[PDB]
């Protein structure tokens, strides 16, 4: 039981970490609003 | 943004242009209004004449 303990419990949470490593890409993908998307606005902007 | 309304204060100014047409073009108080001193001027030379 020490082994899931000490490493595969960690383990299974590195399983969990994939939320808090993919995370990354969809807050930064919230972050293209203001970014790609968020530029474009400011092209609707010009255009008006 | 600052550049995107150029083509368009153009607008403003395109009928700036056609107005200009009335009072710098086919005005009245002054141009036709002369004929209400030069006609003076020929009625007066006529009958002093």
């Amino acid at each position: 039981i020490t082994i899931p303990k000490n490493w595969l419990d960690f383990g299974w949470d590195i399983m969990t970490l994939d939320a808090r490593q993919t995370m990354d890409n969809i807050e930064t993908i919230i972050n293209e609003f203001p970014e790609d998307f968020g530029t474009m606005l400011k092209s609707i902007d010009p255009r008006a | 943004k600052k550049g995107w309304d150029i083509l368009t204060k153009s607008a403003d100014m395109f009928i700036n242009d056609l107005t200009s047409r009335i009072d710098s073009g086919v005005n009245d108080v002054r141009g036709f209004f002369t004929g209400l001193a030069s006609d003076l001027n020929e009625w007066g030379g006529n009958v002093a004449s």
